[PDB]
């Protein structure tokens, strides 16, 4: 159905995106567990983690367009990750290792991430058609890695260790690599303008360096969140001082503030809502016993199910407020089911939480898969950076507002916890409703701007 | 997965003893091991445990007689019963749940040993 280069990045996004998930799956309980972190401070942690990936993603791009190229950068980035995934797991020997080995994750993501779908890109002659359906098979390529992920990697630490799980996701990282290299004959003229001179090695050196340096710096933030924190408010005041300065850009800033409160809302699953599960639901399901870690994968299966469907079936305003009501469904009821559906013992049916997911990965859907895309529509260089640092500072917030739902390890029994998310995840759903309301009633005079 | 009890016996009032539960291919450190008992002619009930970050739970009648511990290099969860009573006969059984929390009800935990009798009896010796 699709061009041969297809298959190709199909599978190493695969791949790469199994390396990740599978760290990203059990990280908060690392912290907790293997690093004995409160769950507060593994929860702030995760934040700065979280931010320090996303945000770094605005340097591949500009890295495989204009210095070394899109296949260049994709080896170098495959090769970071793959180093970084192997020092996390040598962490284990080495504890002292931990932060500089995710920020090779992070800086090795950052090269690559935005690089496969720009080659993607260049598989298909320009208004070729297949584009949109390839492109909705390159988004369920990341969930299905994903959804392996997050379901198998909790249950291989639990059984094996941690330094098996991180190996394995090098490995993942490691078998990405030789498909590429195998496959590297289906791209010999798909490309950017770089990858057809000869490399330059000033360009490699200065992005070597660079990348070095990036990943000291991020060891660093994440091991000083406090003031990982003020450098993005400063950045955040600053950059927002310096974009008024400078009105379709207008729809961009709002439009950029609704996908901050998003992204608040997606760093809850690998924190509060993974600690939810394993303290108050049931890890029973159809009757089969599950690793409660491993009911994050309830996103990317949503996710994969829904894509093609979704795909199947107003413009950019009303998709993302309908996904703004989704992801308010999805917290209240996390808080429904925690008030009101409980045992005595102070625990809730899985099927609740099947619900929460299902209404999330429906926001995200809405939102995230159709946000810079028509934030591209609106628009340059300058706005992709004010995107990448504010939605960084959402995860940084996001894993502050994680902090409210924090359990003291003393705690034992499920009814003082219960309380505790309930009212988090109720005051999160109410106020994403609100968000979600003034985005309604924007969306005729945002509609409007966008002509 | 499967939790192997060992541990149980006779033992005279006043008298003390000690179970352990221990794991096959999990790690029991990541689970909270409960210690619920049942009597002759009623339900399994939460006597004592210890959740994966040695937090402490603790039946009201058996506070200050029984100890729950965690040796994490042997990988075993201990229960040290002292001052046994006649009434403290029964079942035992140890279950595991992943996480921090120890429920009170048997349906809170996914994985069981297969239970040790403990017995008290009332024999003192002769005045
Ligand atoms: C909602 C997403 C569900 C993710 C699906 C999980 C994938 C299946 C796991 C691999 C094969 C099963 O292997 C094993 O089987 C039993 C029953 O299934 C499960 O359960 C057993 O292990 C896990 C973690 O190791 C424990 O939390 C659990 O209490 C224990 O009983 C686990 O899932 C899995 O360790
Ligand atoms: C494709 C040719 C491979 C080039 C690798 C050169 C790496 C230079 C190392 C510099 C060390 C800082
Ligand atoms: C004393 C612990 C120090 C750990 C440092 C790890 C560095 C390994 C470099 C590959
Ligand atoms: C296509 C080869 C890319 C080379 C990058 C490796 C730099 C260490
Ligand atoms: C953009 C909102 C920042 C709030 C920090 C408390």
């Amino acid at each position: 159905q699709q061009p041969r280069p297809f298959f190709m990045i199909f599978f190493v996004e695969l791949w790469e995106r199994f390396g990740y998930y599978g760290v990203q799956g059990v990280l908060a309980v690392f912290f907790v567990k293997q690093l004995g972190f409160s769950q507060e401070q593994a929860f702030v942690t995760f934040g700065a983690f979280a931010a320090l990936v996303y945000g770094l993603i605005s340097i591949g791009g500009y890295v495989g367009d204009h210095l070394l190229g899109t296949k260049r950068t994709i080896v170098l980035g495959a090769l970071v990750l793959a180093i970084g995934y192997f020092m996390t797991g040598m962490s284990l020997l080495k504890p002292d290792l931990i932060f500089i080995a995710l920020g090779t994750i992070a800086v090795g993501n950052g090269l690559f991430k935005a690089n496969p779908a720009s080659l993607l890109s260049k598989c298909y002659p320009p208004k070729d058609p297949r584009l949109d359906g390839a492109f909705t098979l390159f988004y369920m390529s990341i969930n299905i890695g994903s959804l392996i992920a997050l379901s198998l990697a909790p249950v291989i630490a639990d059984r094996f260790g941690y330094s098996v799980t991180y190996n394995l996701c090098g490995a993942g990282l490691i078998i990405a690599l030789l498909v590429y290299i195998a496959c590297r004959g289906m791209v010999k003229d798909i490309g950017s303008e770089p990858d057809f001179r000869p490399m330059s090695f000033s360009k490699l050196l200065y992005v070597l360096l660079g990348s070095v340096v990036m990943i000291f710096v991020c060891a660093w933030l994440m091991h000083n969140v406090e003031v990982a924190n003020l450098v993005l408010i400063v950045l955040s005041i600053v950059v927002t001082i310096i974009f008024f300065r400078q009105n379709k850009m207008f729809v961009a800033f709002v439009l950029m503030l609704e996908a901050v409160v998003f992204y608040i809302l997606y760093a809850q699953m690998p924190t509060s809502l993974n600690f939810f599960a394993i303290n108050n639901v049931h890890h029973e399901i159809l009757g089969f016993s599950i690793n409660p870690v491993s009911f994050q994968a309830l996103n990317p299966f949503w996710v994969v199910l829904a894509s093609p469907i979704l795909a199947g079936i107003l413009s950019m305003p009303m998709k993302f407020t309908l996904g703004m009501f989704m992801c308010s469904l999805g917290f209240l009821t996390a808080a429904a089911a925690g008030m009101w559906f409980a045992d005595a013992q102070g625990l809730t049916s899985p099927w609740f939480i099947v619900l929460v997911y299902l209404f999330q990965s429906l926001g995200e859907l809405f939102i995230s898969a159709l946000g810079l895309a028509m934030i591209a529509a609106l628009v340059m260089g300058f706005i992709l950076g004010m995107w990448f640092l504010t939605q960084a500072a959402a995860f940084l917030l996001g894993g502050y507002v994680a902090t409210f739902t924090a359990v003291p390890d003393n705690i034992t029994d499920p009814l003082e916890t219960l309380p505790v998310y309930t009212n988090v995840f109720g005051k999160i759903g109410l106020v994403t409703l609100g968000v979600a309301v003034v985005m309604l009633l924007m969306v005729p005079w945002l509609k409007r701007m966008i002509a | 997965v499967q939790l192997v009890e060992s541990g149980g016996g006779l033992v005279q009032a006043g008298g003390s003893l000690r179970l352990s539960c221990a794991a096959s291919g999990p790690t029991l450190s990541n689970y909270a091991v409960g210690w619920f008992r049942q009597a002759p002619g009623k339900e399994r009930e939460f006597v004592a445990g210890i959740n994966w970050s040695s937090g402490l739970r603790y039946k009201d009648v058996v506070k200050g007689r029984f100890t729950v511990s965690r040796d994490n290099v042997k990988d075993t969860v201990y229960l040290q019963m002292n001052s046994l009573k006649p009434e403290d006969t029964a079942v035992y059984y140890c279950a595991a749940r992943f996480g921090g929390m120890l429920p009170l009800q048997p349906s809170g935990y996914a994985n069981w040993g297969q239970g040790t009798q403990v017995t008290v009896s009332s024999h003192h010796h002769h005045h």
